[PDB]
């Protein structure tokens, strides 16, 4: 019953800081074997990948968004965050946080539980 | 930057028909493709992971095949709840690129 | 059907039951066992491909293939011999006031045949693993034998192959294939070709 | 001057069941079951 | 399960080999699936009762019920022990074949 | 039911060409793992080996008959042939063709059939 | 040229007797000897292959043993259908040599 809950600002001025957080409830974010991923979707357009983070420490960000965004893993408060700098007209989107597992595991031979191998998603928050 | 080409970008079929959504890769994606299903007003969910293997909670109507550049997603019989935009995501590289999306209708 | 009389095979609830009596079928600049298997190898399971001045061709190792055949035949023979499933010849009938003995007879007939189905299937899959590991160990022990014969006279290209520092003819290639090889004869030429490379 | 250590492969499509792997294509196999 | 640790000029960190771990997961899931699927123990639903002059069929019924359960107990314990041993050797061979790949 | 049938001339002049062929019926000659062998027997004397041929291409001959005889494998016509040049008085013999298998296999773990591992012989042809 | 010496070249025994045919090798033949048997007006057939192993269609009366230079072929009980010339063929080398032949009588 691991769920991802997102808190966003909802209204930011242009050329400001867009601070998003995705709170993991029902599980630990300090478990290895997952991509803690941030996916945005422009309104009336398709999905665009931004970044991921892993409890090992690896972070990968989009080539269009290398220097602007940063992604952090807050181990103590059981959440991971995305901070977007220099907000423009193209930055308004429906932002999703996700837990993409490393491995396809239906029995929990690695994950330890049958629900570990599952790709769960945040319901989505809207930033403008 | 592995750029992902997904065809056909607009699709229409009735209940009981069979369609095939094909996603094409620039470089070589070695069984590292995830198929997504975004139903309107709903977060996307994964149907196929590692380009052939069904996820849990996903019905056996969906199927995936292909290796390297070419991949296929076949729905065996369209139901009325199969109205969604379908995406292909690669994760072979460390930079991930989604498909542009095929909306069945 | 379980009820058989005469000289009959044992009954299992199996749809497929096949024993591996060979290697994995991995097809495919001819390189060794790391890259895959050789389609042009036909006279055996294990063998050699030499390339030198006189010619090139495949030569199977008949001794290791014969010893592999000797274990695989005994594996299939022990699969046949160790099964002691008892034959049902008639099938017993019971009246309306013998339901407890009818259910006991059905429990015995549906317990023993399930046990022997499990035993036959488990023996086939376990010795399928043992065959598929035995063939890999038999190729690796052949590679280790050619490595221990050749020593510093050969440069490994990776990929289950050796490049001789010195020059060998068919009689030398044929000598590594045979178990007799003269290491101190070509030692000085191997030293000279190793110092240049 | 190369020698190599390889093995047998052919056009056989005999599929077997291993415990951890299914439908393994093998070069030679025997059938034990009469159907 | 299997992977690498690199040390060079830029930095140091652990990196997992996802392909060998995924293939190891692919055999270990099939091992657990085969151990679950291969056991065909038949379910007892009622338990039979016998009177005083049916002691031979009572003892035969307890012999069948305590023979089949012992056989399937032995089969389950032996299958789990053997596939545990094969798992513990499979992981060692999977590390050694990765070391041999990096050496080659 | 693999059978080896031989066709011979039966009458050759001295210093001529003895064209002997052995037709394999009931099986393939294009199967590896066999020595397709030619054995002659002088009348009132013992067996003498002449040559073999394999589907790989290996070929060997008797040291008394290295340059004179040749052996060929006709893959398409399902037969193998022996050609003897400079026929003398000692070449008049009872010629047998044979299929000597590489391996002792009573089960067909290599051959594939229980009858693959069998050493079968031609009935014999007489040349004068 | 690995030469075969086979003894005794003339042999005579009655029905029920036990004989032993010995074939000797010049060089070392490591379990690569075939034992043959031609009955007059009949093609030869193999009895023992790899110097110890009985062929198929051959009765268990015949037996073979030995390694290296010395080999033995023992018939346990002669029947009237065991009237034939017995040969030894080596295939260790690529040049095969038959024996001279021992005709039982
Ligand atoms: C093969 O082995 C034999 C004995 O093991 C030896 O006498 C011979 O010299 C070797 N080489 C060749 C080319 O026959
Ligand atoms: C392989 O090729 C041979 C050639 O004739 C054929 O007889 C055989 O059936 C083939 N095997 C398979 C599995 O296709
Ligand atoms: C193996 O093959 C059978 C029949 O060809 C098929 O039903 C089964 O799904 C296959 N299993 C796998 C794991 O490919």
């Amino acid at each position: 019953q691991v769920q991802l809950l997102e808190s966003g600002p909802g209204l930011v001025k242009p050329s400001q800081t867009l601070s998003l957080t995705c709170t993991v409830s029902g599980g630990s974010v300090s478990r290895g074997g997952y991509y803690w991923t941030w996916i945005r979707q422009h309104p009336g357009k398709g999905l665009e990948w931004i970044a991921y983070v892993t409890y090992s420490g690896d972070t990968s960000y989009n080539p269009s968004l290398r220097g602007r965004v940063t992604i952090s893993l807050e181990t103590s408060m059981n959440q991971f965050s995305l901070k977007v700098t220099s907000v423009t007209v193209a930055d308004t989107a429906l932002y999703f946080c996700a837990r993409v597992p490393f491995y396809y595991d239906t029995r929990g031979v690695f994950y330890g539980n049958a629900e570990g191998g599952f790709e769960i998603w945040g319901q989505g928050t809207m930033a403008t | 930057d592995i750029q992902m080409t997904q065809s056909p970008s607009s699709l229409s079929a009735s209940v009981g028909d069979r369609v095939t959504i094909t996603c094409r890769a620039s470089q070589g994606i070695t069984n590292d493709l995830r198929w997504y299903q975004q139903k309107p007003g709903k977060a996307p969910q994964c149907l196929i992971s590692s380009a052939s293997r069904l996820q849990s909670g996903v019905s056996s109507r969906f199927s995936g095949s292909g290796s390297g550049t070419e991949f296929t997603l076949t729905i065996s019989s369209l139901q009325p709840e199969d109205f969604a935009t379908y995406y292909c995501l690669q994760h072979n590289s460390y930079q991930w690129t989604f498909g542009q999306g095929t909306k069945v209708e | 059907h379980p009820v058989t009389i005469g000289e009959c095979p044992k009954y299992v609830r199996s749809t497929k039951l096949r024993m591996v009596t060979g290697l994995r079928n991995i097809p495919s600049a001819i390189a060794g066992f790391i890259e895959g298997g050789w389609t042009g190898m036909m006279d055996g399971w294990y063998g050699y491909h030499h390339q030198n001045e006189q010619g090139s061709g495949y030569a199977a190792d008949q001794k290791s293939t014969q010893n592999a055949i000797n274990c695989i035949t005994n594996k299939v023979n022990s699969v046949i011999e160790k099964m002691n499933t008892q034959f049902t010849a008639v099938g017993k009938e019971f009246n309306k006031l013998e339901k407890r003995m009818e259910n006991l007879n059905k429990k015995v007939d549906d317990g023993f045949l399930d046990i022997w189905t499990y035993n036959a299937e488990l023996l086939v899959l376990l010795e399928n693993e043992r065959t598929l590991d035995f063939h890999d160990s038999n190729v690796k022990n052949l590679y280790e034998k050619v490595k221990n014969q050749l020593r510093n006279n050969a440069k490994e290209l990776g990929n289950g192959c050796f490049e001789f520092y010195h020059k060998c003819d068919n009689e030398c290639m044929e000598s590594v294939k045979n178990g007799t090889y003269d290491y101190p004869k070509y030692s000085e030429e191997s030293k000279l070709n190793r110092e240049k490379i | 001057d190369t020698i190599c250590i390889g093995y047998h492969a052919n056009n056989s499509t005999d599929t077997v069941d291993t415990v951890c792997e299914k439908n393994v294509t093998v070069t030679h196999s025997v059938n034990l079951l009469e159907d």
